[PDB]
RNA sequence: AGGUAGAUUACCUGACGUUCCCAUCUGUGUGAACAUAAUGGUACUGAUCAGGCUCUAAGCAUCUUUACUUCCGUGUUCGGAUGGGAACGGGUGUAUCCUACUUGAUAUGAACCUACC
RNA sequence: GGCGGCACAUCUGUUACAAGAUAACGCAGGUGUCCAAAGAUGAACUCAAUGAGGACAGAAACCUCAUGUAGAAUAUAAGGG
RNA sequence: CAACAUCUUGUCAAACUAUGAAUAAACAAAGAAGAAUUCUCAGUGUUAAAUACACUUCAGGAAUUUAAAU
């Protein structure tokens, strides 16, 4: 039966990491957030002011505010059947920027640098690019032929008990 | 007369019968709250924008 | 041009201090003998921690003052004058420096008055080398190589060279 | 015998090592995050700091805004370059800082092109009172902070020299007369002017010769009598006013050790061994 | 090659020794004024007679440490599943996920802006 | 049921099951305060402990050097910083 | 012989921990309304001044391409 306090059970979630004590980089403080970008709520205990409840900790939210020192940041919260929407004012010493569409935005390029080579195409009436397939989950591998000039082989078998006292 | 203190039993299956209503998308669009600067500007640009519309409309 | 002239050693600092055990009276002479022998305010220590077996926290105990320059040097001297260049070689600390004590201070006799006394003093000097203030500036504070930090021989050297004192083993 | 030393291995898991510069005791981290931070709505504006450094020889100070490849210089001046306007012997006094200040406002506003409406005090008369940019038309003065470091900010420090420079040529640094050399006016402009300098000189000649030319030789062998420096800084004023515009090799290297491979490194040990299997 | 400002915050730390300094930096001389304290030691300011002795920087070592790789070991543990075996205690088999400590080999920094060489 | 206790308002660690929630008259403890400074800010300094030295002075008085990742201190319970 | 250091050994912690799974939690995988590019482009403000930058139905307006993104 815990109680009721504001930061309870926090011996090891505020715990601060392992020889990673004292003053934060200096790259919390000068990255530069927009509105609409991804942040990660990551609470830090050697800041007592402004720290964020610790049920947002590790959710990734989207910036919808940028005042002059805190971050709005917008996340969901789940109640008793629904969900809703939590909006907070975190300093940027509490957050850290996401990597969640790290690989989406790669792909996003991808098929820019295409298009933009398609448009020239075209107008030297040359046949355009196809864009790039999409992910699929692991395909059923092709038949292969192996050859045996360079293949070994090892015979495997039960083996025989052997104590290890 | 003892009786049970609580119980999380049966308590997932209620929440998902109705499932999690999600928030619709007006809820992300609230603007309260932002900053005031930047509700300044956009006021100033839509009172701008309105009266050279109006003015439009007027003039036909 | 050799570098033997940034190994020179000096003395650096050299620190008096009487310890009383009682607050008044005897602490306002005590300091008032040091202002005289040096030149400048001594400082009033007060106690670290309480001790009934001494009859002692925040009363003021003890004096001390340190001397640097031309006048550390003097008045070591009258401090070695006294004890006729006699220093045992346990005296030398292992980090270089070295002290004794004084009975009597020899000072004024004439007026040597009871409000005045009697009081004995404790000598400590500091040895050093030129390049030492690396340790002590605000900027870029650092280590001392090991060669260049004196020892306890090294002390005894600069003792039975600049003064030509003995050292004994009793 | 006794050791207990505490430096074993169980003590160097557990350490944890301090940030590099200011474990080289040349940065305070605490204060530096403060002169850094941008406002957040403010997004990727530059803030830019005055970073006045003296060294034993030279005056250097630079602009610089925070980025997180790095610190990047908009502008530098330096003290040692003074030559060029006139004054070449003592470039640490009170009088060169400030000449170093008036010089990196000077060459800062050439290069933004925004020298001609921002001038500054130019007369000697006024180098004593306190002056600070303002409004030009409607356009601001460019607005700097001072970076002082880890150096004590005392009534008389130099520091505060190279900001009234600063503020002399044009350049808005925030700051209260409370600590320059002054806090009359003519007791702050005589410091500028080498005043200071300009009478133990001629204290110094009374009092013992072997003194005077102990402390100011180089003065003497330069002929620079204890009357020209009053002169000579007001010239090096008027000659950076009118070109500060900065100036224009092989340099020759000398390295130092470089490294051993896995293959000399290795031969030293069995060569070492072997010699130990011979001698034992 | 060196200095100022930094970002990464031990591949950057610590111990033992070692190499230049031509510029630069440091240590170095002084106390008259700004300023400073019990003390010109610190901090402050004025300077240039000397020096690579320390700092700094570069490298050395079957060096502690730290950082990647393999191995440890598919061994610990674990999600799912019997009218499976056992009096219990506990532990199979099936479709699966898979650590850690230790040990061995390697590394001991990379990189951004400005000035000078 | 009574007697006993407060699990009745309330905090920390643990049971507690690496999101959130979370039982027992489960375990080990805590609150009904204290503070014109123990609030705000600027500056300077570095703590506990240990070794080696110094008249009375010794195991413990005061002074100096070296090592010293916090092993001190932070009003209070415990846990964080 | 203590004791104190230093090197091994045997066995442990719900209110010890460097390391740390499996199961889980919360994101993204194209809705100012299915993309993108080009040209033109205004109101405020940040800014030393901005043609940079921020917000304004990715202010707005016009062309071309386009239904693609486990």
């Amino acid at each position: 039966p815990l109680s009721n306090g504001r930061n309870r059970r926090t011996r090891k979630l505020f715990k601060r990491p392992f020889r990673g004590h004292g003053l934060s980089n200096t790259s919390t403080i000068l990255h530069t957030y927009k509105v609409g970008d991804y942040v990660t709520i990551l609470c830090n205990s050697s800041i007592q002011h402004g720290l964020p409840y610790k049920a947002f900790h590790g959710k990734t939210g989207r910036v919808w505010n940028v005042n002059p020192h805190a971050i709005g940041v917008m996340v969901n919260k789940k109640v008793n059947n629904r969900i809703v929407v939590k909006r907070l004012h975190i300093s940027p010493e509490h957050i850290k920027p996401s990597g969640c569409q790290k690989d989406f935005l790669e792909r996003k390029a991808a098929v820019a640098a295409i298009r933009k080579q398609n448009i020239q195409l075209k107008k030297e009436g040359k046949p355009l690019l196809p864009l790039p397939a999409k992910r699929l989950p692991k395909q059923p591998r092709p038949a292969e032929l192996i050859k045996g000039a360079d293949i070994k082989f090892t015979t495997v078998a039960p083996l025989k008990f052997e104590e290890l006292y | 007369s003892k009786d049970k203190n609580r119980s999380s039993h049966n308590q997932s299956h209620k929440a998902h019968r109705n499932g999690f209503y999600k928030p619709k998308k007006s809820a992300y669009m609230s603007t309260k709250g932002m900053n005031v600067q930047v509700l300044k500007n956009t006021k100033a640009q839509r009172k701008f924008a309105l009266a050279k519309k109006l003015e439009a409309k007027k003039a036909a | 041009c050799k570098s033997d002239v940034m190994r020179k050693i000096k003395i650096d600092k050299l620190v008096l201090n009487i310890s009383v055990g009682e607050s008044g009276d005897r602490l306002t002479r005590a300091a008032k003998v040091l202002e005289t022998l040096t030149g400048q305010t001594p400082v009033l220590s007060e106690a670290r921690y309480t001790v009934r077996a001494f009859s002692i926290r925040n009363d003021q105990i003890a004096c001390h003052v340190t001397v640097r320059g031309a006048k550390a040097a003097e008045i070591l001297e009258k401090g070695l004058k006294v004890k006729e260049f006699e220093l045992k070689a346990n005296n030398f600390s292992a980090t270089g420096n070295f002290g004794f004590g004084i009975e009597e201070h020899i000072d004024l006799g004439l007026k040597y008055d009871p409000q005045v006394g009697i009081y004995g003093m404790d000598f400590f000097v500091v040895l050093a080398r030129p390049g030492f203030r690396v340790s002590r500036r605000k900027r870029m504070q650092d280590k001392i190589g090991r060669d260049h930090l004196l020892t306890k021989e090294d002390a005894i050297n600069w003792f039975k060279e600049t003064y030509e004192g003995i050292v004994l083993n009793k | 015998g006794f050791l207990k030393v505490i430096k074993n291995r169980a003590y160097f898991k557990k350490y944890q090592t301090q940030f590099r510069r200011r474990r080289e005791g040349k940065t305070d981290y605490y204060a530096r995050r403060k002169m850094i931070f941008q406002d957040k709505d403010k997004f990727k504006t530059p803030k830019y700091r005055v970073v006045v450094r003296i060294t034993n020889k030279t005056v250097i100070a630079q602009i610089a805004y925070s980025e997180i490849i790095g610190d990047k210089i908009l502008c530098a001046a330096y003290s040692h370059e003074l030559p060029r306007y006139g004054v070449k012997l003592g470039l640490t006094n009170y009088a060169a800082a400030y000449c170093t200040g008036l010089l990196l406002a000077r060459r800062l506003l050439q290069k933004l092109g925004m020298d001609k409406q921002f001038v500054g005090v130019s007369d000697a008369a006024k180098l004593g009172e306190d002056y600070t940019p303002e409004e030009v038309d409607e356009r601001r003065p460019f607005k700097c902070i001072l970076d002082v470091g880890l150096a004590r900010t005392t009534t008389g420090s130099k520091v505060f020299a190279v900001l009234k420079g600063m503020c002399d040529g044009g350049v808005y640094v925030p700051h209260s007369a409370t600590r320059f050399a002054g806090a009359n006016e003519e007791a702050l402009r005589s410091r500028i002017l080498g005043g200071h300098v300009a009478a133990y000189m001629k204290y110094l000649s009374g009092e013992d010769a072997d003194l005077y030319k102990k402390q100011f030789g180089r003065f003497i062998a330069a002929g620079i009598a204890p009357e020209a420096l009053e002169n000579i800084y007001i010239e090096a004023h008027k000659k950076i006013r009118e070109n500060p515009a900065a100036e224009k090799k092989e340099h020759k290297k000398y390295p130092t050790s470089k490294k051993l491979t896995l293959e000399q490194r290795k031969a030293a040990i069995q060569a070492k061994l072997a010699k130990l299997a011979q001698q034992a």
